[PDB]
């Protein structure tokens, strides 16, 4: 497979520029970092909470393990 | 057909890659446009462009003197045969007096041409083709038309 | 003229919307070559005999001119291998690539090839975990009825691991990556009939582009970070992942208190360790892997991706936790606080795959009327 | 109450933040390739451009502004007539074989 | 012209030169980078290395 018989396009226009005629990293700090946040807010809720719970079962799993080795009053 | 001289033609006749193409040279006040126009079936664009770019690099690098005298002798039979009548003349006048200033008597063009040898071409084409930042246009089934980067990477031999 | 096949690798159509995730799909081409390249020079000095092997390792780590590196570019390199996989395998789940049914199944046989290779690769130097790590894993096949004792004796060349069982691996182990090197080419061939599979899930045929300028350098950039995050281990912390015991010579009359194979089994080792029964836990293990072949018969949503399925996102990364749990829970000994977690987590693994990920699309189809 | 949830899920899936519609994102199979072949030009090219820009913005990880987003009431189900037409023929083609 | 443009038309234009440039710069670069790290490494570990205890014995 290759270019030439993939599929159909009609009445679409493309505007593209050389790289030499433009900076490589325009608005890297300005527009990116707000876009990092918006990128972040849209994933954080359904990514962490499992890993959040993991921090607790890595927490309680060791604490409850430590106690079991300490003697009892008997 | 195949027996033509310009390699770009004999190939396109041999392999039937295209249907028509022409070069040009447009010239404006302190700049111009140098390049070409070509028309071909969608399954053959990328092949033509490699050949075209192959020739420019060939001319900027290895311009055989025997191939120069052709184009010199071709050009003479343009300006002359162009000036077979009055209307072509009166264009060249009315266009000369706003572009160059003085009209140029044709024995002046001829002297300028005979200065041209294969050493000059390798300098000129180096200045205006090699590694430059071309401009590209497209209108049609161009599914095979390569990206701008691939065009420029194909601009310099080696 | 055969160069024209590298239309596949030069003028190939591929999308433009592509993340840096798919670099991981390419690094294995580097890791596979990088590992063999290292391991080859490495194995110019290894010896397939017991009495000299552990010395024949230290013959490298001490006396050879920069031979000490090659052990660790190889070893930890074998771990950066997996770190790409378990981001590369989790990918197609999260972007719906398993639909390429002819390809995903190949993605299994590469894995099982490795998880029986890398195993052989840990046991060569007789690190006192080599031996028992060879014993614990290999003995499980004895669980089978009427053939278990026969095969394991047959692969033990006798009755337990010994000089013969070393050498039966060093040849089985120095060969298979080539079988991976070949099957990898197959893994790309079935792809080339369809090309990649965007994050969206949509046929981006309208927006396919070349490969020589764009994804090449991106892959190099991907490769550059790999070497970086591989030089750090070897240069600054080679003792990190590999358990320390592997520098002790091996002795069948002395076990360590705690045993674990290398860290990467642990998502799967723990599953067996949860089940107190012997056999019935094994078939969970092999099913803990081959389940990936069972997924494409469980693609419910008439969408493909999970970028556009926020509910399944909540369940996908959830699975990553359970793995990151089972990766660790197996790494710790057998005591009451943890066993209660393995009985849950291992069930959660099978549960999230076979019940709820279908159930999401069964719903999400209905929230949007198809 | 239900319908307050469909409108919400459709906002959380993301694919209104990319100028897309619902039929755009469907898994492509033989059943669907039939329908996309059967569409008219005016609507077909209108499918293409919705995709062709969403890709370029899933490249950048950028989106459209809030105004140009898609709206649930405007989530036109342009494909459903052409699709269910097919699977009618499919099950007519199968049960006729039994 | 800037240094950059003066640098382009001399070296980075003709590919035959562009490869000649790199080995040259690399050949000298090997001579500096080693001296740098070997001294920084010496400096940070001052009073620890063999060459620092090479006179006593
Ligand atoms: C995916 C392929 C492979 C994996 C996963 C793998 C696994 C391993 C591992 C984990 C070690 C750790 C030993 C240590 O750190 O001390 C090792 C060592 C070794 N590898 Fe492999 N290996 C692979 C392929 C190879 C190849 C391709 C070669 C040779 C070309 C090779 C030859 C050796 C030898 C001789 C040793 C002993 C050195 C040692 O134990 O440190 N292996 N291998
Ligand atoms: C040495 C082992 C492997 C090599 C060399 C390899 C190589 C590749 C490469 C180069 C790609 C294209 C890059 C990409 O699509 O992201 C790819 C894609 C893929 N690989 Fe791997 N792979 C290996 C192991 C695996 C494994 C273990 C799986 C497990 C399922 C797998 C499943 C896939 C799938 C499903 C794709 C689909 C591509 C797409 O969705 O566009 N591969 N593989
Ligand atoms: C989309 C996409 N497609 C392809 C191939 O279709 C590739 C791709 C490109 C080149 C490839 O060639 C290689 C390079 C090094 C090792 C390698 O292993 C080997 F050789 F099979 F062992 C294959 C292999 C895969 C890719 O990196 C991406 Cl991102």
């Amino acid at each position: 497979r290759q270019f030439g018989h993939l599929t159909r396009v009609r009445h679409v226009i493309t505007y593209s520029l050389s790289p030499f005629e433009q900076r490589a990293f325009p608005h890297y700090f300005s527009k990116g970092i707000p876009n990092v946040l918006r990128r972040t807010r849209a994933c954080i809720l359904r990514v962490a909470p499992p890993f959040v719970a993991f921090y607790l079962v890595y927490t309680w799993g060791t604490q409850e393990f430590e106690k079991s080795k300490r003697k009892n009053p008997a | 057909g195949a027996h033509l001289s310009s390699p770009l033609a004999s190939i396109a006749a041999t392999n039937k890659l295209c249907q028509s193409f022409q070069t040009f040279n447009i010239c404006y006040a302190d700049t111009g446009l140098l390049g070409a126009h070509f028309v071909c079936d969608h399954m053959s664009i990328d092949d033509m462009m490699f050949v075209l770019q192959g020739q420019w690099m060939r001319l900027c690098t290895s311009a055989t003197e025997s191939e120069v005298l052709r184009g010199k002798n071709l050009l003479r039979n343009a300006l002359v045969s162009h000036l077979d009548g009055t209307t072509p003349v009166c264009e060249d006048i009315g266009r000369s007096l706003l572009t160059y200033g003085r009209r140029i008597p044709l024995a002046e063009w001829e002297s300028r041409i005979a200065e041209v040898d294969a050493r000059v071409v390798r300098e000129v084409c180096s200045k205006y083709f090699y590694d430059q930042c071309p401009a590209v246009a497209g209108f049609g089934p161009i599914e095979q038309l390569p990206d701008y980067n691939r065009i420029r990477s194909g601009m310099f031999w080696l | 003229l055969m160069k024209i096949v590298n239309n596949a690798f030069i003028d190939l159509p591929a999308p433009s919307n592509i993340s840096s995730w798919w670099n991981f799909g390419s690094l294995l081409g580097i890791c596979l070559i990088l590992q063999i390249l290292t391991g080859l020079f490495l194995a110019m000095h290894y010896t397939s005999d017991t009495t000299t092997a552990f010395s024949s390792v230290t013959h490298i780590c001490r006396d050879v001119n920069y031979g000490w590196i090659i052990r660790y570019m190889h070893a930890n390199g074998a771990s950066m291998f997996f770190i790409c996989l378990y981001m590369h395998v989790g990918r197609g789940l999260y972007y719906g690539s398993y639909t390429f049914l002819e390809t995903w199944n190949i993605g299994v046989i590469l894995l099982l090839t490795v998880m029986a290779t890398a195993f052989m690769g840990y046991v060569l130097p007789w690190g006192q975990m080599s031996f028992w790590g060879a014993t614990v894993i290999t003995n499980l096949l004895s669980a089978i009825p009427y053939i278990g004792t026969n095969l394991v004796e047959w692969i033990w060349g006798g009755f337990s691991v010994d000089k013969a069982t070393l050498t039966r691996f060093f040849a089985f182990h120095f060969i298979l990556p080539f079988i991976i090197m070949a099957i990898a080419m197959v893994h790309l061939l079935f792809l080339h009939e369809t090309g990649s599979n965007n994050p969206t899930g949509i046929s981006s045929d309208v927006d396919k582009i070349p490969f020589h300028p764009y994804y090449t350098i991106k892959d190099i950039l991907g490769a550059l970070l790999l070497i970086l995050a591989l030089m750090l281990l070897v240069l600054f912390a080679p003792d990190l992942l590999g358990d320390p015991d592997n520098y002790t010579p091996a002795n069948p009359l002395n076990t360590p208190p705690h045993i674990k194979p290398e860290w990467y089994f642990l998502f799967a080792y723990a599953i067996l360790r949860s089940i107190p029964n012997k056999l019935g836990g094994v078939l969970a293990l092999a099913f803990s892997i081959l389940i990936l072949a069972l997924i494409p018969l469980l693609h419910t949503s008439k969408q493909r991706s999970m970028m556009f399925r926020p509910l399944s996102q909540c369940l996908f990364w959830a699975l990553v936790a359970d793995l990151l749990t089972l990766t660790w829970i197996g790494g710790q000994p057998v005591e009451h606080p943890y066993i209660t977690i393995g009985q849950l987590a291992s069930v959660l693994y099978f549960l999230l795959i076979l019940v709820l990920m279908p159930t999401a699309g069964t719903i999400e189809n209905k929230l949007l009327k198809w | 109450w239900l319908e307050g949830i469909r409108k919400w899920y459709y906002n959380a899936a993301g694919f209104n933040k990319l100028g897309l519609m619902r039929d755009d994102t469907i898994h492509e199979n033989d059943d669907v390739k039939e329908a996309i072949r059967r569409l008219p030009e005016n609507l077909y090219d209108d499918r293409v451009f919705r995709i062709k820009r969403a890709l370029d913005l899933s490249m950048r990880q950028q989106i459209l502004p809030k105004e140009q987003w898609t709206k649930y009431e405007e989530d036109k189900s342009y494909l459903e007539p052409y699709l269910k037409e097919v699977i009618r023929e499919r099950k007519e083609r199968e049960e006729w074989a039994k | 012209p800037t240094l950059t443009a003066r640098l382009y038309s001399l070296l980075f234009r003709r590919t035959s030169t562009f490869a000649l440039t790199i080995v040259v710069g690399a050949l000298f670069f090997e001579r500096a980078f080693d001296q740098g790290a070997d001294a920084i490494y010496e400096h940070i570990n001052e009073g620890k290395l063999w060459k620092h205890i090479k006179h006593k014995y």
